[PDB]
């Protein structure tokens, strides 16, 4: 029984979640990124990096 | 449909002897595509989506059937 690989992308959501209802100076809050774009291998851990070509997109402020 | 749906004939030595026949037939029927967007109207680049609903196109229960765009 033949099985078939889609190749698809998907939408991404960046989203900041302090502790509180207030991100006040020295609190370092959680940054959670779903983007299966990134998740190129089921079987291990994919850490982004500026130095990896690779990895085509960071985000940045 | 009917009288020509698709129809398998199996011959068979029946518990009396003779070599009657058994057939069994399904309807293979066809179906009215619809095409339909997701909203009444779209602003510019709102990420308009086609939802065409036709079983008539599928080719295989295996596979992931795709239609691609001609580029020529």
């Amino acid at each position: 029984t033949p099985q078939t690989i889609l190749v698809g992308f998907s939408f991404a959501s960046i989203d900041i979640q302090p502790v509180t209802d207030e991100w006040t100076s020295g609190q370092e809050i959680p940054v959670v990124i779903v983007d299966a774009d990134q998740n190129k291998n089921s079987r291990a851990d994919e850490d982004l990096d500026l130095n990896n070509p690779d990895v085509t997109l960071i985000p940045a402020l | 449909t009917d009288e020509d749906a698709p129809r398998v004939n199996y011959n068979d030595l029946g518990a009396d002897g003779v070599t009657t026949p058994v057939s069994d037939q399904e309807e293979a029927p066809s179906h009215s595509g619809v095409v339909s967007l997701n909203a009444d109207s779209y602003k510019i680049a709102d990420t308009v989506v086609i939802t065409v609903e036709d079983l008539d196109l599928n080719v295989d229960s295996d596979l992931i059937d795709i239609f691609t765009v001609v580029s020529d």
